[PDB]
RNA sequence: CAGGCCUUGACAUGCUAGGGAACCCGGGUGAAAGCCUGGGGUGCCCCGCGAGGGGAGCCCUAGCACAGGUGCUGCAUGGCCGUCGUCAGCUCGUGCCGUGAGGUGUUGGGUUAAGUCCCGCAACGAGCGCAACCCCCGCCGUUAGUUGCCAGCGGUUCGGCCGGGCACUCUAACGGGACUGCCCGCGAAAGCGGGAGGAAGGAGGGGACGACGUCUGGUCAGCAUGGCCCUUACGGCCUGGGCGACACACGUGCUACAAUGCCCACUACAAAGCGAUGCCACCCGGCAACGGGGAGCUAAUCGCAAAAAGGUGGGCCCAGUUCGGAUUGGGGUCUGCAACCCGACCCCAUGAAGCCGGAAUCGCUAGUAAUCGCGGAUCAGCCAUGCCGCGGUGAAUACG
């Protein structure tokens, strides 16, 4: 897209509640393409989301990526000589893709037994604001702000 | 069920540890097997360039003929 | 049961619409052309002389089967199709 | 995985059968 | 060692393993296509000017 | 008595017969969650009865040949969606708009010479 | 190179097989293995006279060995002498029922293998190379012709260093399925060694 | 390469002296080659009852004119391929400016993927190039039905099995269709944004096709080819070795380091092809590789054939492990004359590294990458993890 706007593709809504914010985290849980495996271990751990704190599946997972998406990043540009890492807004796309990557990163390396187990979990402490994807979100904004010193060497 | 071993070598040998057990027999049969009436005697046999004798014995029978002298010469690397 | 082979199509579908059309009016009555799915022999080779895996080229070999009845056989249908037009190129094949 | 023989995985990719593969 | 090696595939010798696919325009011992009798580059060249009965070039 | 589509969707073949009624299903001689038991795409061709909001005006009967599980599947998607513009040719009103009919060109590609996989390209210096 | 060969892009676009007939795993070799056979005896002794093609086709022990020509008393002779000599040498290895034919070029300059070994002949009669590749190009559009082109590969005139002489008055679209081109090559073995000749002639498109 | 042989040779054409021819079987030896050697006996055009003959296939010896050489030279070559580079270029004709090299066109403003088109202009045309015609796929039809089919009825031993039928599915030929063609927006035009209808819109996806040329690119070892050089050897046959050697060094890859996993049972859903001294249904024997017996197919009707993943539900429980399959020992099979060097396949046992990798680096934009199995070629067999295909599940992201 040196030419073009890099088109973005609509997803699916998911069969199982309509959402296409359920398919987008789905497919970052995917692996191999193995996507009937994939599905399983949201509705595997959404039942985890139920069993226990007794609640609301869909809900959770909605606040969850609100409770990781990163309002402000930083990225290193440079300028005279210099590795300035430039403050800026992360767009909602770049928010989405970035709530949810961090969402099974942190929950992968979890030392809980079963894959869903850690899923689950994750998405509990997230909305609950200690999670590890949570931790990430807020480091890359602290990241930035502290670098405020470079907000009009921002494109 | 199979053994296999050339039958021009076995031919001597079938004739010369009868007629009078000698030994010295070249050949280029490594592919032979070392049937037990070779035990005790002297295989001339060839690795592409030399004709490395055997003395056959009991320590190794149903073993083939072209192990028993080496086509490579090694000594080492450095 | 006339078992049509051959590579070229064109010159194929112009013989089995010929001995279709003409055991017709010799007799009765002429299973129409029945095509089946061609068999396909390919051959991917070297383009140069030498080393060059990176470049080579496809070639096919298409002979496509054809098969056509005759219902009610009858003479004169195996002495109008006992003479027949060729092409140079076309396999026959008879039974029943 | 597909590398160890003693299974049925490992027969597969190789295209063999035998005791952990048999037909 | 050559065409008196091409004779050689012409013979068939002492047994039946020891014979192989040589070549007939090209002496080509590699890629031999037997259906063609034709070796890799004897193949090709002939392809193009047409000297093979119905072997078009593929496409698809 | 019945409705019939024609479905496909990459090397699949789902031929469909949208006989009204309850709602059951069977494809290839069993219940459509016996077959497609497992998948979570299997829910699904029955979609397109979910356009249309008849789930309470067929059942269905359905032959399948090709591709694979949920290939298949998305050929049910286009013999369902044109088994209900074949009863009601004025229900494509929330069919196209709503996606249901055409058929996805969306083919596995011819393997390149050269590339290891159509495009997975060998590793160079 | 980098150029695909005009011919073999059209077998079945424009241009047609040299063989045209079928078989099948059993005997697909052996008549074929024969076709290269008659080939050898019939681009030999049929030099002298022309010859631009052999369109060949089979039956089952009828191999009709047709042969495309400039000039076709080189074939037959006085009477029919010797299309039956040839009759008679060619039905020997052939193991069948020949039938050693003529069909006359209607002006070999047009005819682009006939182009090409005269123009590549007049290489090893030692000539004005490159005025002949001019030459042979600018008869054939002088005689009906919509765009030729020639090219001369080797030894030039038989300098050392190796050239590539080239020549195309009119049109001529190669990369076109329907352009219709007949296409030859010319080997001239000469003093030095061995020169490449070309022969592209557009003849109209489809 | 080592050892043992043959000289007009393994092959060609031709001429000459003696046999003589064909052709099939031995004997002796030798690793094999080769060497020496004991048998039968030639149609034919033939004076001819005959002795016997002439000539001629095919053979031998001798002697040549010659062969043969993967020996050298890819800067003496052809041809073919690699490559920049699917990149948008590179040129002529005449006219014109310039003493000339040369320029002008082809540059510029606008737009495409593009020298894509539009407009301007000392320029006006023209070619090779892009595109188009070709294939494949995606929608619909005509033609056609021993492949499909209770979609339809009957019968169904219940296998589309019989009838019976072409509507399907499928098969494979010819056709149809997209044209910025219709509207809206803007633009001098071309053209861009957006709309509808449409199976698919703006090259719909891929293939094939790759300009004048460049790299004194690559191949004399596919082949041919100028020359140099070797002609009881740089020819040639043969047996055995080497091409597989191992202190190390780098490329492409395979399988991993596990639990989104492995293991075991059982259960589903492809596609492309290939199948006669072949694919081998099915029984019997074997833990098995395999070994018997044995049915069918010139193959849309028999066979390879299992797809795998997946789904079900049980085993494992974080263990260098039921992770991982290296290594070695032993017993086995199959191909093949022959598996010491050097084959695969099988059974038991041995179960090493490896707990995700420094500096560095490669691939890929949608059905792509990832992941999974299947064929084919060459091939007796095989050292395929390679290559050329096929389809199954199926993403991530693109401010710029």
């Amino acid at each position: 897209a040196r030419r073009r706007r890099a088109e973005v593709r609509q997803l699916q809504p998911d069969l199982v509640y309509g959402d296409v914010l359920v398919t987008a985290f789905i497919n970052k849980i995917m692996r191999d393409g193995k996507k009937n495996l994939a599905a399983r271990i949201f509705y595997d751990a959404c039942k985890i989301i139920q069993e226990k704190t007794g609640q609301e599946p869909l809900k959770v997972f909605k606040q969850a990526v609100e409770n990781v998406k990163p309002r402000m990043e930083v990225r290193s540009r440079r300028v005279g000589g210099a590795n300035y890492q430039v403050p800026m807004e992360v767009s909602p796309r770049r928010q989405q893709s970035l709530a949810l990557r961090w969402l099974v990163q942190a929950a992968n390396q979890r030392p809980e037994r079963r894959a869903a187990v850690r899923i689950a979990h994750e998405l509990m402490d997230a909305a609950e604001g200690k999670g590890g994807a949570v931790k990430k979100k807020e480091d890359v904004e602290r990241m930035a702000e502290a670098n405020r010193a470079y907000a009009h060497y921002r494109w | 069920k199979g053994v296999f071993v050339d039958d021009h070598l076995l031919e001597k040998v079938l004739e010369l540890n009868a007629k009078g057990e000698k030994r010295l027999i070249k050949t280029w049969s490594r592919r032979s097997t070392i049937v037990p009436e070779m035990v005790g005697h002297t295989i001339a046999v060839y690795n592409g360039k030399q004709h490395v004798p055997v003395y056959i014995t009991e320590n190794m029978v149903g073993h083939k003929l072209g192990e028993f002298a080496p086509t490579r010469t090694y000594r080492g690397h450095g | 049961r006339i078992k049509l082979r051959g590579f070229d199509h064109k010159t194929l579908d112009a013989s089995a619409q010929k001995i279709v059309e003409a055991a017709r009016r010799s007799g009765a009555q002429v299973s129409g052309p029945i095509p089946l799915p061609t068999r396909v022999r390919r051959f991917t080779v070297i383009r140069g002389p030498f080393k060059h895996k990176d470049s080579r080229e496809h070639f096919e070999l298409r002979t496509h089967n054809r098969l056509v009845d005759i219902l009610n056989p009858n003479r004169k249908t195996i002495e109008q199709l006992m003479t027949l037009d060729l092409p140079t190129g076309v396999e026959i094949e008879i039974k029943t | 995985g597909k590398g160890d023989r003693r299974t049925r995985r490992g027969k597969i990719w190789r295209g063999t059968y035998g005791k952990y593969r048999p037909r | 060692a050559r065409k008196a090696l091409i004779e050689k595939a012409k013979r068939t010798p002492k047994f039946k393993v020891r014979a192989y696919t040589r070549c007939v325009r090209c002496g080509r011992a590699r890629s031999v296509y037997r259906f063609f009798g034709l070796c890799r580059i004897c193949l090709r060249e002939l392809a193009h000017k047409g000297q093979l009965p119905g072997v078009r070039k593929a496409s698809w | 008595e019945q409705y019939y589509g024609t479905g496909r969707r990459k090397e699949a073949v789902a031929r469909v017969f949208l006989r009204p009624g309850n709602g059951k299903v069977t494809v290839n001689g069993q219940d459509f969650n016996e077959y497609f038991q497992g998948l979570v795409r299997a829910v699904a061709a029955l979609e397109p009865l979910r356009a249309v909001d008849a789930l309470g005006r067929f059942d269905a009967y359905i032959t399948v040949r090709g591709g694979g599980k949920s290939g298949q599947i998305d050929a049910i998607k286009l013999g369902i969606a044109r088994a209900l513009v074949q009863y009601n040719p004025d229900y494509r009103a929330k069919l196209k708009p709503l996606g249901f009919l055409t058929r996805d060109a969306r083919v596995v590609e011819r393997k390149k010479y050269g590339k290891h996989k159509a495009r997975r390209a060998p590793q160079y210096s | 190179g980098n150029k695909i060969h005009p011919i073999g892009f059209r077998l079945g676009i424009t241009r047609d097989w040299e063989s045209r007939w079928y078989a099948g795993k059993k005997q697909y070799r052996h008549l074929l293995l024969e076709d290269q056979r008659i080939r050898g005896l019939l681009e030999k002794e049929l030099y002298s006279a022309g010859l631009a093609r052999v369109d060949i086709e089979r039956a089952a022990d009828n191999v009709a060995v047709t042969v495309h020509v400039a000039k076709p008393g080189v074939v037959i002779g006085r009477g029919g002498e010797r299309i039956r000599v040839l009759r008679e040498e060619l039905a020997k290895l052939t193991g069948k029922n020949v039938a050693l034919n003529v069909q006359e070029v209607q002006n070999p300059n047009l005819s682009a293998p006939l182009v090409a070994q005269r123009v590549a002949e007049q290489i090893e009669r030692r000539f004005a190379v490159r005025r002949a590749i001019k030459q042979a190009v600018q008869r054939v559009m002088e005689s009906g012709a919509k765009g030729a082109k020639v090219i001369v590969s080797g030894r030039i005139g038989g300098a050392e260093q190796a050239r590539t002489e080239w020549a195309a008055q009119g049109r001529v679209p190669l990369h076109t399925l329907r352009a219709n081109i007949d296409y030859g090559f010319a080997l001239a073995r000469t003093t030095y060694g061995v020169l490449g000749v070309k022969a592209y002639i557009f003849l109209g498109e489809v």
